[PDB]
């Protein structure tokens, strides 16, 4: 969307993943596994809370009757309080339209944003070792077992430490 | 050797609105308009009166259904539908106003007017229109005075009340106005009749008219009823001949309360803050569509029945 | 060999608002505020009744100018500037309630008050005020009751009108104010007059009062109209012996329609929804700058010339 | 701009490019040439259609007069209802100057950000077959002819296919 | 070898609402509600009056009060609290309407009603409780017409006001009601007191009326006041037999102004065009926290001690 | 954030930065240095005086009073009134509210975009001869002395100057 992750360079989200928002899948010589990030999953879970917590905060402001339900209204009095009374309807209505419409399009695109900082995050990570397919995986050019890949996602994967063996094979020279 | 990055999905998703898409779909929603309300008036935690069938304007003059509501404190108030004002037909002059200002009430008391009356006069005149005990009463903070002298002329009297209390007192009194020319001159006689009201800052007159009229509780004639707020240290005069329907007892509002108009069942174990019509509200969502008339504090009326909040990232399914 | 990525750009680009920039250009832009209106009433679609020279008042009393207008379906009643209401001089209470109440009906049914008068009652009472067909004539749903036997006491007498329907009726009725003691004596006698109406709930007196007065339509004399409504199942009695301007035909407001204030030609052609003093609005935009008064479903109104919405990227030509 | 693109490292627009939004042109052997992307096109002008319908789509509030052109108001009523329309009015003009302020802000941005996501969805396709040119350009490090510049906005490019030549040209080897 | 891109913090940052969080810190924020206001008039730059204690009422009728402002231009009107429009107690109908034109007007002349009459009036009526210059007085608009002789039947006379202005003018007259029979029997006679009051527009009658009531300033007496426009073109006339108070000249709103009421003191030194009852408001600010009753152009009352405008980025220090 | 770097990979702020608000810190041979950006601060604080401009406009829309101050009201009018206050009141602070965390929000990522931008553009300046950190940090390939340094902050690094060097280091051979 804005930026460009989901619904985006991600072909689809992961169904099975009901460990968090965001995650890995790793295929490697050991084979395959799907863990869920913690950081970048609660980095938008609470600001989905912090929207929520804004909607709920209550500014009353307690209002009396201005209109009998039981007796009657004196007729121009209650032409002005009706007209008056549906004015600010309609400015509610159309502000609660305007607030839900823009806390959306701020939500989907923030929680695309959150999926790509972790993208760029990861990408900056293996620096040399590693390119980019193009739908969101990196093919790294060394071998990587699940200690090395749980460095990944742990984010204290050593670069230095497969740099030349990742050169090597991606270069192919020297 | 590879790792993947991705995101979750569901298979159900919700749909939202944004800025551009009407119809985007994504992996949670929640409600912002509250469309469920409770069928009670919730009125845990508050001191109130149910008035019943008795209505406001009742209490300060005492029909008899409001025999039980003379006196009081509250700080919630429950008018009911088709309440009873009156037991002798009649209106009373600016009724909304009174009405509203009893409702934002928080109690009322009562205190006599100590008027007191000649020979010539009977104040305990009595109506088949106002049953008490199963026989003829009157209205219980006012008196019908009427000629002791059935035919003879009712004197010229002055009633003055003096407010020595430190707050103002809603004073109230009423005005006859016979069915038939021979009413009349029974109760107050051949004369010429006027009524006279002056404080320090409310002075009026009143006319007794005769008219032929439809009956209501049995009755053809009318009483006009009037009010003013004594100011206190003021004095109120009543100059009458006939005609004035005269208050033994004045009122004075207490504080403030929540004026409810309702046809709700009461609920003493739920608590809330918002009510109207059809019951009470409670949600820490700012909107709702149950009604534009609410009373109290309450979430801001829209015209949806839903509009959904995206809690979830985009539902791209696969 | 190299491949570049870019926008496109236009030679004319437009300048918009944004939250951090004023004068911002960007390729496209749409307005938002409609600056143009219909000087003509797009009346298609909707069975409309022109009033033109008469006064919603008067399709209740009968104005002769309102002789097509005293009943009728209508879903929306265009009211014209200068339109006559009065043909003998008089003013009506609370008369602007009762003119929104005409104005927001999608009808009026006229029912007849079988009001009939003793032998010495003219209640044909004419005057030239009220020209119709080249004669004296009066209101047509009213009559002008005057002593048969000129200078006469008129005799005491009482009208009662039973609403027998299931709805609410509009009763009017006017209190004649002569001019000179001279013409009060001629047409009621030399007693002294009042009026007294009561239905149930409504309760009123009246007394024709001598006062010299300009002449209005060549008339010095006056006519005060009042108005009640009456609840279906209830009866509304006029006791009286002079001056009683009494209600032949009794009103009824049916349903609901679009009350439009405006001199502005009809047009059969175009459809609309929005009108105001000068003619019609149709857009789809939300806001509009014509005037902050308008009936219908209207854009809001807005103080600004112009509000344009970005239709495309920033505009970056080289 | 908030993504860098337009009015941003891209230096300016492209009249010429009547074809779409936005778009390509190249440079090869057999000359230049320009075509415009047809989906980043159609992925903005449908985010605008969006906004141009939320702004069209109208109210079912009908209002009554509560003045008359024609006759007097009691003076204190009217001035209540002169105080309640302005007000109203203050409020309208507020809520509208907000609405096209702030959505001129997200549409401006939005096709930056459609703008940056082509650039970024050909870049990784040519990952490491060429270079960026810091104005939006990719020097590539191959022989691109004209089929194979189409292979490119027609997101079919195999970047294996020229990778051991232009690493070699890249490198500056034989 | 390496180059680091970083941004700025500050060790002091201050604190801002988001969307997602309500405790933003910042490098910088500024308030956009008004918390401070000023507790003077600011009156810089406009043609003001300040009526002290003469009520805007006590102008049009001419209390001594209000001598120095019987007539006059200016484009702000300044009421202060306890301001005396009666000197003899009594009260004006509809006096809220009243005072509100007043306070929108920008000035008003007077214009002289030509009233004269007969030998038989005493139009110089006076009392002890309208004192000016050392003598009791009068209202100065105004002419308390009583018998010559005392006991004596009151004339029937009658006035008429021509309005040859070119615009509408106010005017003003007054109704004494009596405290006793022998006080109304003095002044006007025995015979029954009626004052009609007729233009093209504008009918009534009204009715002295004896009745006892408290003193105010002494007075046991009391004068109802009575106002209408009269067009430009119309006469007015005005049929009585005594209790008319009434008009030596009538009024005419000139223009329009700023109507203050604030008993806060001027300051002919700075520029204001937002007030209220403490004074002034200055700022460049939209919103306001100082009072939901403003006057002029001022900005949105709100409910918040503080809202904070971030004008910087997220502060990160370490 | 939502773009990545203030407050995201970006470390922290600098207080000894006061010259500017984004910038350079350096290291070379001739020892440190710290320099402050001018046009992605203009960028930024112009924006901000953008909101500002845009909160001090002022509507010219006169009011009366309806409530007196020194009288009473009429009880039925006053409670309209009132419930009509009170009524726009609450629209008003609701607006106040969400004018400031609606601008708030968008003030801190539109900071969050300058520096993202700046960062990029400085990725681009030394393309093949320097390589990324993670912490908004670039690793150059070659010997950078104080007059480099400063062609980059500049604008003015031709990166073909040192591209041969640079590459050589990177790929760990001579
Ligand atoms: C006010 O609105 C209600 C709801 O439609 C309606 O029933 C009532 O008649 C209206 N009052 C007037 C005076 O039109
Ligand atoms: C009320 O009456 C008492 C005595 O009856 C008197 O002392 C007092 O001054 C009066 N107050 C007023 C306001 O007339
Ligand atoms: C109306 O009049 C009829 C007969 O005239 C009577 O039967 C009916 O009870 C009356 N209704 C009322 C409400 O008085
Ligand atoms: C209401 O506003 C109109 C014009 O905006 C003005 O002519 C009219 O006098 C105002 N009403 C009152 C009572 O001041
Ligand atoms: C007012 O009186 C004058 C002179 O008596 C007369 O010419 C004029 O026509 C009168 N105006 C009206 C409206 O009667
Ligand atoms: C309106 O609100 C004010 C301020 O709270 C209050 O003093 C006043 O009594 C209210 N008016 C009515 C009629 O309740």
């Amino acid at each position: 969307g804005l930026f460009g992750a989901i619904a985006g360079f991600l072909e689809n989200g992961w169904e099975g993943m009901v460990d968090g928002w965001y995650g890995f899948r790793h295929q490697n010589a050991q084979g395959t596994g799907q863990a869920a990030d913690y950081k970048s999953t609660q980095a938008a879970i609470d600001q989905i809370t912090g929207k929520l917590n804004r909607l709920v905060e209550k500014t009353n402001t307690e209002f009396e009757s201005i209109e009998s339900e039981f007796s009657e209204i004196e007729h121009q009095i209650g032409n002005v309080i009706n007209w008056t009374k549906d004015s600010i309807t309609d400015i509610w209505t159309y502000q609660a339209e305007l607030l839900v419409a823009m806390e959306n399009q701020h939500t989907i695109d923030m929680a695309d944003s959150e999926m790509l900082n972790l993208y760029e995050r990861v990408r900056k990570q293996l620096r040399q070792n590693a390119e980019e397919d193009g739908k969101g995986c990196f093919e790294i050019y060394h071998a990587c077992d699940d200690s090395c890949m749980e460095s990944i996602r742990n984010n204290t994967y050593d670069h230095s430490q497969y740099r030349e063996e990742a050169l090597l094979n991606r270069l192919n020279i020297n | 050797d590879k790792i993947c990055l991705g995101h979750h999905a569901v298979a159900n998703g919700t749909i939202v609105k944004t800025l551009t898409n009407e119809q985007e779909e994504v992996t949670n929603a929640t409600e912002t308009v509250e469309s469920t309300g409770i069928n009670r008036l919730c009125m845990k935690g508050r001191k109130h009166k149910d008035l019943g069938n008795c209505h406001p304007i009742g209490m300060l003059i005492g029909t008899p259904a409001c025999d039980l509501h003379l006196t009081g404190m509250w700080d919630t108030l429950i008018e009911r539908e088709n309440a009873i004002a009156y037991c002798y037909p009649g209106a009373t002059v600016n009724v909304e106003a009174l009405r509203q200002k009893i409702m934002e009430s928080g109690g009322i008391n009562k205190i006599s007017t100590g008027f007191t009356y000649g020979s010539s006069i009977n104040s305990a005149g009595t109506t088949r229109a106002c049953m008490r005990n199963g026989g003829n009463s009157f209205y219980a903070e006012l008196k019908w005075l009427v000629s002791k002298s059935k035919g003879q002329n009712f004197p010229q009297t002055t009633n003055t009340y003096r407010n020595t209390d430190t707050a103002e007192h809603l004073i109230m009194w009423g005005i006859h106005h016979p069915s038939s020319t021979q009413e009349k001159n029974d109760l107050y006689g051949t004369q010429s009749i006027s009524i006279s009201v002056g404080s320090s800052t409310y002075r009026n007159n009143f006319v007794p008219v005769v008219g032929a009229r439809p009956q209501v509780n049995g009755q053809s004639g009318r009483i006009d009823f009037h009010w003013t707020l004594v100011q206190p240290g003021d004095n109120i005069t009543f100059s009458h001949n006939g005609g004035l329907i005269a208050p033994s007892r004045v009122s004075k509002l207490i504080g403030r309360g929540l004026g409810i108009q309702s046809d709700a069942p009461i609920d003493n174990n739920c608590e809330s803050k918002c009510f109207w019509r059809g019951g009470s509200i409670n949600t820490r969502l700012p909107f709702q569509n149950l009604s534009p008339r609410t009373v109290g504090q309450c979430p801001k009326y829209v015209n949806r029945r839903s509009l959904m909040l995206a809690t979830g990232m985009r539902n791209v399914p696969e």
